[PDB]
């Protein structure tokens, strides 16, 4: 049992993907997506292919969706467990909405003055360190999955 | 003593100085971050450890980001205390669609400018309630409410607004969505096809009411400030502004400075950089919009992800402003007599070393004040 | 009744408000007083803070209490 805003949202998502993003719903339950992200070019992320795992609350799409990092990421933004930093939904948004903001937030890691995690600190005193980090496990974790 | 030497020396000691600009004792900031942080102080183990590890997270003397601190801190250097206060008595004018008005008030002299950009806040939501379930106090802000005698729009003040609808047309809207899930949902919802069914119909139709209504509600919230800064110049056509801007989620006044974001939109020209702003408020294309509001106001280098995805401005904006004018010996004085506050409380050779002992003087004011209460 | 603004610098500030107004009202007059956008705000009360949809009665502030106004952004 899916709203009928869910179901349609699905179709125009795959019949107009955003572009560097593949994101498919789930066999079993349907508010649950494998999303695939392309590492933006010019970007320590270039190459790379990163996972990611966003569902559809019973409240969407009054509430936003629940997005997850799949592969690890080497980023100011996104924690030990996946989790990303992101009060600001409106129900004009949709799925592509959050998914053009993290490819977004790859294209330009360079930290917000607000993040005060270690992650955030160490890519802020010495970004050249942390950037080929970002490259590093880029190889790592995301260039055969 | 110009104009100029006035926009190169705060640049200079904010990019240097970042909080000491304010002139506030390090001791003040330690004891007031003192009792807000209190509460966040663990109260399991070692409680001298455990003090000190809410000091060390500090951050009282990272610079404001909010971008209204900001300005009202400018204010502050070029106007005095006195002038300043009387500048906040003068009234915002709306900038019109080219940005004329704004054109007409810089009549090559030292000037102040100070924004302020709103964002309509229309709602978005809307909800069906009984009239005895509904509490205005308690209940959703900024959404539609639809009764079965009373159309309503619960404000973010927590007020009820009438949309002028009968008890009958409501009483129609009521009883023709009675899907579960349209009970609590959206406005202008993209699918709803009224030549479908009554519902769809009724739901379309109270979305059409609503968007009658609300062009005449003012929804406009404060969204952002900022100043700028246009010196006098020998010809008409070397005159040049200069924007002053923090932004509660991005970057603070130092950052700004230090990306020379300030000299970068001061080469768009007086007129180009009007002409964009006044376009900021006029156009109808978020993408537009969203480019625009991202090149003159994301921190350095971030203009093109500023505003997109999540972030893109679907909102109407209006830019208001303000102008007067700038006395450099008054603004210079002002910036000398905080270079004296901080020579003299706080001594180093370079602005690196005052800047640190400042921090230490406020991080044990911070630890003698929570001692004093958890010990 | 009357409630109280402290920041940071050491200022404070009076208030008017009733103990059903809003967040979003109290940060409104702060913005008359201060210039300060609404939307680059952030109060605390009793180091809780303080939601935009809700009111001062959500967290029983009540008469002559003091609130804290931060304006600096600190998350994640």
């Amino acid at each position: 049992g899916l709203p009928r805003r869910i179901i349609k949202e699905t179709q125009r998502l795959l019949a107009e993907p955003v572009p560097g993003i593949k994101a498919e719903p789930d066999e079993s339950n349907a508010r649950y997506f494998h999303v695939v992200i392309a590492g933006p070019q010019d970007s320590p992320f270039e190459g790379g292919t990163f996972k990611l795992e966003l569902f559809l609350p019973e409240e969407y799409p009054m509430a936003a969706p629940k997005v997850r990092f799949m592969t690890k990421i080497y980023h100011p933004n996104v924690d030990k467990l996946g989790r990303i930093c992101l009060d600001k939904w409106s129900p004009a948004l949709q799925i592509r909405t959050v998914l053009l903001s993290i490819q977004a937030l790859l294209s330009a890691p360079n930290p917000d003055d607000p993040l005060a995690n270690d992650v955030a600190e160490q890519w802020k005193t010495n970004e050249a360190q942390a950037i080929e980090t970002a490259r590093a496990w880029t190889r790592l974790y995301a260039m055969n999955n | 003593k110009t104009g100029l030497h006035v926009h190169e020396k705060i640049k200079h000691m904010v990019k240097n100085y970042g909080t000491m600009i304010t002139g506030i004792p390090a001791e003040i900031l330690g004891q007031n971050e003192a009792e807000i942080s209190v509460g966040y102080v663990k109260k399991m183990g070692n409680m001298k450890e455990n003090i000190a590890e809410v000091v060390r997270k500090s951050e009282m003397t990272q610079p404001t980001n909010s971008a209204g601190k900001a300005s009202n801190e400018v204010c502050d250097l070029l106007l005095g205390t006195e002038g300043a206060s009387e500048f906040e008595k003068s009234s915002y004018q709306v900038l019109s669609g080219d940005g004329s008005n704004l054109k007409g008030s810089l009549p090559n002299k030292n000037l102040l400018v100070r924004v302020e950009m709103d964002r309509f806040n229309a709602p978005q939501k809307y909800q069906k309630i009984k009239r005895e379930e509904f509490n205005p106090e308690t209940a959703e802000k900024n959404k539609i409410y639809l009764l079965e005698d009373q159309l309503v729009y619960l404000d973010i003040f927590g007020k009820v607004i009438d949309l002028g609808q009968t008890s009958d047309t409501c009483h129609r809207l009521f009883n023709a969505i009675t899907t579960p899930f349209y009970q609590n949902y959206i406005l202008y919802d993209e699918y709803i096809d009224p030549e479908e069914s009554a519902e769809e119909a009724a739901m379309f139709e109270m979305g059409e009411i609503v968007k009658a209504k609300m062009k005449n509600i003012d929804c406009w919230t404060a969204t952002h400030s900022f100043t700028i800064f246009v010196p006098e110049s020998d010809s008409e056509d070397t005159r040049t502004l200069y924007p002053y801007q923090a932004y509660w989620t991005s970057h603070t006044l130092q950052q700004w400075f230090s990306g020379d974001k300030d000299e970068k939109l001061s080469r768009l020209g007086i007129d180009g950089y009007i002409e964009k702003l006044a376009l900021l408020g006029t156009t109808t294309d978020s993408k537009i919009r969203s480019s625009i509001y991202g090149e003159l106001f994301s921190p350095p280098g971030k203009e093109h992800v500023f505003c997109t995805g999540m972030n893109e401005k679907f909102s109407p904006l209006r830019v208001k402003f303000k102008v007067t004018e700038v006395n450099p010996e008054i603004a210079l004085q002002n910036l000398e007599e905080v270079q004296e506050f901080i020579d003299t409380n706080y001594p180093g050779e370079n602005a690196k070393d005052q800047c640190e002992l400042y921090k230490i003087k406020a991080q044990e004011a911070m630890t003698k004040q929570l001692e004093m209460r958890l010990l | 009744m009357q409630i109280f603004v402290k920041t940071l610098t050491g200022k404070t500030i009076t208030l008017e408000v009733e103990p059903s107004d809003t967040i979003e009202n109290v940060k409104a007059k702060i913005q008359d007083k201060e210039g300060i956008p609404p939307d680059q705000q952030r109060l605390i009360f009793a180091g809780k803070q303080l939601e935009d949809g809700r009111t001062l009665s959500d967290y029983n502030i009540q008469k002559e209490s003091t609130l804290h106004l931060v304006l600096r952004l600190r998350g994640c």
